[PDB]
């Protein structure tokens, strides 16, 4: 299934307090009214950040797995949260292909070379991104298909890990005795701050022509008139490189076909001039035992120009 | 193909519908309602065959309006048609008249600003301050250019209001042949001393060197000039502007003023009650129209936007590695820091010089307006003019000044004929 | 200097309320006008001389 | 101003000097012009009692030009710009209304 | 279009150009401010009427022949013979020209309304309702306004009309 | 400029073109503001 977001995935772009100031910011957000996949599991791509919402009073989501290979022989991130608190950890793991008395934690079976440790209905939103080796998490837990409203998310962690991520999975608590996945794109918003310094509203500056007018004017109320907001630029397609033909193919055809060659001690010497050239007959000749080219590569013998051959 | 893109909106307080004009783009190369105009392709509005008054101007005779729950395009109408029943022995002569009162608003002065060049460019930095010595006398030019136009701003307000030698007062018995002037005369029970109408006019409207200087004349001082002009024209007519103020009763002043436009004086004296009733209602309508002033708000907004832009140019690199002078020099190499700081100085100096050039160009516009306002003060308030349309629409009788925050508002009283009949 | 924030001005008790992750505030036009003391966790305004 | 103050007589207030414009004479100055403005200024006013019209034979009489003044015991017609009284006659006035 | 002039659609230059701040916003505001006043300047010179006045089908007037300044339906855009003579004598990278709001036809409508108003009602329509008066009498009032008596017009009506038509 | 220079060397040459072309375009617009005041003054005389 797929659903329609409304105004979700807006987080505080940075520190810096602020008052009544319609501030304009450019960053990685979840676009407003976007197409978010729905899951009720398989390895998903990363590509640039992730939006992750969910709904449920109990706690079905039992951590995430991130990284490039999601396997051993290389380090990865693992985030779990038991009934105590969140545990960030970065080791080399060996993950079960299906990870999940009251005994638990059958997720991995190896934790080598740990480079980071840490210990300590309802809507639980997260924003994940990974920039310059920093893995950021924003979150907020607000009590009540998702509803409709606006709520800005605050920083949770600051993790100087260094980890690369291209794919991730999720972890669920099974029965033995619902979540969303969006992605972030570079967009521009106009953010409205209240006197307490919180974000109360936003405008997506890449949606309906009216929003582009609001963003250019730095307002949420536009007065009647006509406004120049942007520009139209037709784009070119295809790249055609035209050129001459040949004519004086400058006949290699005899120096490689001379019926009477010359003994080595008195070797012949033919100098090409400003004529046509086409080495495609040499490289593609088909019959050859040794062909080694030292100055330039054998294929770039046409993308160059020399004086005396 | 390239071109601008404009957004046509009825206002967010009316609807959220919108139409888009692609300027000089053919309607086959854009990627419902598509309308081709000589100004480009209009999409999202329907074109009708009727003709309305222009609301939102599109161009080349085409306008848009929000009338026919949607958005439409149309060729604006210039006005209603009227054929005049001309013949060679027919005349139309009025049998009645109305008194009309209209307003006119003019900016007189603007905000006096100065910028300290050293705090803008360097900002408490000794390495930069010494480098300013290698550019010569640029700051000398900057201070004189802004000061030379700041002095004129006080001159502009003296020439409009200080056109009377004495401070005239009205008698306590505020009652003039039946005319009620209490909305234009000072009301002894208000902030400072404004008329009830001036209260609408005033109620409706240290960073890093960027300093704002106060005007020489305060708003209380301008109110006192305008109340003296009002007292003179009601008690003394137009005599105080050519010598000593000479008293004459007001009913007799109005009779002279009718004579000056071609109306005999008996027409006033036998209808005195009607003209006083019409005047008193016409003045009372002014407060409804005020409760307009865009000619004054534009001056404040244009200068505020220039001051904000000047500050924002302090975050440009202008081809340096950092915008902060305490950064470059600290982490780099002095020989290189000097060249990069000189790039910041040059870029910021060019911004500041652009600011000054635009203030001189804008100062000429305010002076041109203030010269017109001074001319109207003498020719509309201190006398009766025959210049067509110069002192309001209709046959000029009289004018009363009102003060505004950075300008002056004239109340023009004109005579307009009505109810014509046919004669041979 | 507040852990990197370099400036000049008079420090006074403020009446702003930061969020529990924010160090300093800026005004409109993006200039720092308040900071939080790292040690005492109090917000101070930074007017100019 | 050269056209309107020197080549003619203007009624524009304060355009050709202070007072009632009579005439002007130009003088040449370096990079400029100097105007010598000749004006009419009234002086030495007296106060009088006035009335808009006069009744005679049950009819209202209005002045053709001027104002009615009273010196205390008798009424006269004067021109508005210079005190010069004449007796009120049927050739000085016109009749309109009752 | 600031970017198209300075860089000309090149991503390396246009990204470096961003380092100079907002000069390209100032350029647009300056040009917009003077491009809007061009229609305001024209609007305030010609839109001095509320109604669009038309002349009568007959055209005797009094001897005057204003046919050289009044519209001619047989000419392009219904201009006058003199308005036609006047219009008979007098693309790239990021540069465009905006059309005026008032077309030439609309300007001809303003001038024909002023011309139809004055020939039939004189100056009365500029102070109120248009009041008709015969043209010959309008000229006599105009002489009175300059200190000439009325009989000088009425006894020389053909002479004044002949001098006007020839001029 | 983008074909016979490495990126650290081509940036310097692009800034020279931006500065020159920006200066010329900014001069163009200033001169139009100065002429625009004159046509407006003429239009006010024509309206009068
Ligand atoms: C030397 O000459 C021979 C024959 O004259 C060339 O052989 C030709 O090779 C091309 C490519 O395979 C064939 O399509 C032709 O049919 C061949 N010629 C004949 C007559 O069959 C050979 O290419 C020449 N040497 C070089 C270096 O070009
Ligand atoms: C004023 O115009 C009217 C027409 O509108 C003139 O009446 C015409 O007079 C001529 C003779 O001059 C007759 O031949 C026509 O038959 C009349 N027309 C009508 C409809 O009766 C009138 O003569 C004009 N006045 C002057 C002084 O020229
Ligand atoms: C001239 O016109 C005015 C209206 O503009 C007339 O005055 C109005 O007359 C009506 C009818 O008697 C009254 O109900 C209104 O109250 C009057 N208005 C005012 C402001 O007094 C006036 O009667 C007309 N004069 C003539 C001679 O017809
Ligand atoms: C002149 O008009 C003013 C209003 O602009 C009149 O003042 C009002 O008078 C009535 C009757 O006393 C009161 O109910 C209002 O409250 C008054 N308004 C204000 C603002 O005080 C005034 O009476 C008029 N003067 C004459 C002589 O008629
Ligand atoms: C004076 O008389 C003329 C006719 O000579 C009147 O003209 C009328 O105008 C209206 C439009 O306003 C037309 O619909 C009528 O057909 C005209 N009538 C005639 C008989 O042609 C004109 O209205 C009169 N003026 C006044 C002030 O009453
Ligand atoms: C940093 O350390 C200081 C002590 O050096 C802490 O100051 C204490 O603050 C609390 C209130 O928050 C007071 O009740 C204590 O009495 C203070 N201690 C002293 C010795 O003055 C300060 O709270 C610490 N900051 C943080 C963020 O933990
Ligand atoms: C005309 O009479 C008025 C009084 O009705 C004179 O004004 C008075 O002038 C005296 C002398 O300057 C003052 O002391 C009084 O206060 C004035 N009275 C008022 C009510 O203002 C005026 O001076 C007389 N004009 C002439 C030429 O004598
Ligand atoms: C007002 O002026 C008249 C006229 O000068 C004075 O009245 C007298 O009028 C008779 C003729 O009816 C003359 O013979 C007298 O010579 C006049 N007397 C004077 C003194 O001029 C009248 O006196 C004047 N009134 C006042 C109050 O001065
Ligand atoms: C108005 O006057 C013009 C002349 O100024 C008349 O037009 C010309 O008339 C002569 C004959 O007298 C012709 O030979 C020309 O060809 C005419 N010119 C044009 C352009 O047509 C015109 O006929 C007069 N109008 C009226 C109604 O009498
Ligand atoms: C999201 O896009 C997919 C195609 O990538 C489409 O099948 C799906 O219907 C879309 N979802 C919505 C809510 O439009
Ligand atoms: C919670 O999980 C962490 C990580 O596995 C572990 O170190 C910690 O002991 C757990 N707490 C309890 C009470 O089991
Ligand atoms: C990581 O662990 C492997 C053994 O699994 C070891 O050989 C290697 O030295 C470790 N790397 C570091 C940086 O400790
Ligand atoms: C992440 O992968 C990129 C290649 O996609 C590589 O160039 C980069 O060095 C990696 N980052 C880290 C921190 O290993
Ligand atoms: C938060 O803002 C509300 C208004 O939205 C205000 O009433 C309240 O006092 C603020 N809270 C604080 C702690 O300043
Ligand atoms: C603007 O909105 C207000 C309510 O906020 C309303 O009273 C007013 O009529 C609206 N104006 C228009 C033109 O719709
Ligand atoms: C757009 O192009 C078509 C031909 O493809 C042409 O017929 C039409 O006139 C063009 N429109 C304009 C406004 O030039
Ligand atoms: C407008 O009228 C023309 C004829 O003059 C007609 O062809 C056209 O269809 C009409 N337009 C509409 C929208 O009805």
């Amino acid at each position: 299934a797929y659903t329609n977001s409304f105004t979700r995935g807006v987080y505080y772009p940075d520190k810096v307090f602020r008052s009544s100031v319609l501030h304009s910011t450019q960053d990685l957000f979840l676009p407003f009214f976007s197409n978010v996949t729905w899951f009720h599991n398989p390895v998903l791509p990363f590509n640039d950040g992730v939006y992750f919402a969910s709904i449920e009073k109990s706690n079905i989501i039992r951590g995430w797995i991130f990284g490039t290979t999601l396997d051993s022989k290389t380090q990865s991130l693992l985030i779990v949260n038991n009934a105590t608190n969140v545990v960030i950890k970065v080791c080399e793991f060996q993950f079960c292909n299906d990870p999940f008395m009251e005994s638990e934690f059958r997720v991995y079976s190896s934790a080598n070379n740990c480079t980071f440790e840490y210990v300590s209905k309802n809507l639980r939103e997260f924003v994940f991104k990974n920039i310059d080796g920093y893995f950021k998490i924003y979150s907020k837990h607000t009590p009540i298909d998702l509803p409709q409203g606006f709520s800005a998310l605050e920083p949770l962690v600051d993790l100087p890990i260094g980890i690369n991520i291209t794919r991730f999975q999720t972890l669920l608590a099974l029965h033995r005795s619902a979540y969303y996945v969006g992605y972030l794109q570079p967009r521009t918003f106009l953010l409205k701050y209240n006197e307490n310094g919180t974000i109360t509203d936003a405008v997506d500056c890449a949606l309906d022509p009216l929003s582009e007018t609001k963003c250019t004017l730095k307002s949420f109320t536009v007065e009647k008139g006509i406004y120049q907001t942007s520009n139209f630029r037709v784009q070119p397609t295809e790249s055609i490189v035209r050129f001459p033909n040949i004519t004086n193919l400058c006949p290699f055809d005899e120096v490689f076909n001379a019926t009477r060659f010359a003994s080595v001690y008195a070797w012949n010497r033919k100098r090409i001039s400003n004529c046509v050239a086409d080495y495609s007959v040499l490289y593609n000749f088909a019959p050859f035992f040794t062909f080694k080219c030292y100055g330039v590569s054998p294929t770039k013998l046409n993308d160059l120009c020399f004086t005396n051959v | 193909s390239f071109g601008g893109v404009s957004v046509i909106t009825p206002g967010t307080n009316t609807s959220n519908q919108v139409a888009v004009l692609y300027q000089g783009v053919n309607c086959t190369e854009v990627p419902s309602n598509v309308f081709q105009t000589r100004a480009g392709c209009l999409i999202g509005a329907e074109y009708v065959n009727n003709s309305y008054e222009c609301d939102i101007p599109i161009g080349a005779g085409i306008c848009a309006s929000y009338q026919t729950q949607s958005i439409i395009a149309y060729t604006m109408s210039l006005g209603a048609e009227n054929s005049v029943a001309y013949s060679n022995n027919s005349i139309a002569i009025p049998t009645n008249f109305t008194i009309s009162v209209t307003t006119e608003i003019l900016p007189v002065s603007m905000t006096k600003t100065s910028v300290d060049c050293t705090m803008y460019i360097c900002g408490d930095s000794t390495e930069c301050s010494n480098l300013l010595l290698q550019y010569g006398s640029f700051c000398t030019q900057l201070k004189r250019a802004l000061t030379g136009i700041a002095v004129e701003q006080d001159k502009n307000t003296q020439e409009v209001f200080a056109q009377v030698k004495q401070i005239y007062k009205t008698p306590p018995i505020k009652y003039f042949g039946g005319f009620n002037f209490s909305q234009i005369l000072p009301d002894p029970s208000k902030p400072s001393k404004r008329s009830p109408i001036e209260d609408l006019l005033f109620n409706k409207v240290k960073f890093n060197g960027l300093t704002v200087l106060p005007p020489l004349l305060t708003d209380e001082m301008i109110a006192q000039y305008t109340s003296a002009l009002l007292a003179g024209t009601i008690t003394s007519g137009w005599t105080f502007g050519a010598g000593p103020a000479l008293q004459i009763p007001f009913p007799m002043q109005m009779a002279y003023r009718f004579n000056g436009i071609g109306v005999t004086q008996n027409v006033l004296y036998e209808n005195q009650k009607l003209i006083a009733n019409q005047f008193n209602s016409a003045i009372g309508k002014i407060q409804d129209s005020l409760s307009a002033l865009g000619k004054l708000q534009d001056v404040v907004n244009h200068n505020a936007q220039a001051l904000n832009t000047l500050v924002k140019q302090l975050s440009s690199k202008f081809g340096a590695i950092s915008s902060v002078l305490n950064d470059i020099l600290s982490r780099l190499d002095p020989p290189e820091a000097e060249v990069q700081i000189d790039r910041l100085i040059t870029g910021r100096l060019q911004s500041l010089q652009t600011y000054v050039t635009q203030q001189l160009i804008r100062a000429a516009e305010i002076r041109a307006s203030a010269n017109l306002a001074a001319t109207k003060m003498s020719e509309c308030v201190l006398g009766q003019s025959k210049r067509v349309d110069f002192c309001g629409k209709g046959y000029h009788l009289m004018s009363f000044p009102q003060s505004a925050p950075h300008g002056v508002v004239f109340l023009h009283v004109t005579y307009v004929p009505a109810q014509e009949k046919n004669f041979t | 200097n507040f852990n990197g924030l370099t400036g000049t001005g008079v420090l006074t008790e403020s009446n702003k309320k930061f969020l529990p992750f924010q160090q300093f505030g800026r005004d409109i036009a993006d200039t720092t006008d308040a900071v939080r003391d790292p040690q005492t966790l109090e917000i101070l305004d930074i007017t100019p001389c | 101003k050269m056209s309107e103050c020197v080549l003619g007589q203007s009624k524009r207030v304060d355009f050709c000097g202070k007072g009632y414009h009579l005439m002007s004479f130009p003088q040449s100055a370096p990079h400029g012009v100097v105007f010598l403005h000749v004006t009419y200024v009234p002086a030495q006013e007296k106060n009088f009692t006035t009335a808009p019209a006069i009744c005679h034979d049950g009819k209202a009489h209005f002045p053709r030009e001027g104002v009615f003044v009273s010196n205390g015991t008798h009424w006269f017609v004067t021109q508005r710009n210079f005190y010069e009284p004449q007796i009120i006659t049927t050739d000085n006035t016109f009749v309109s209304g009752n």
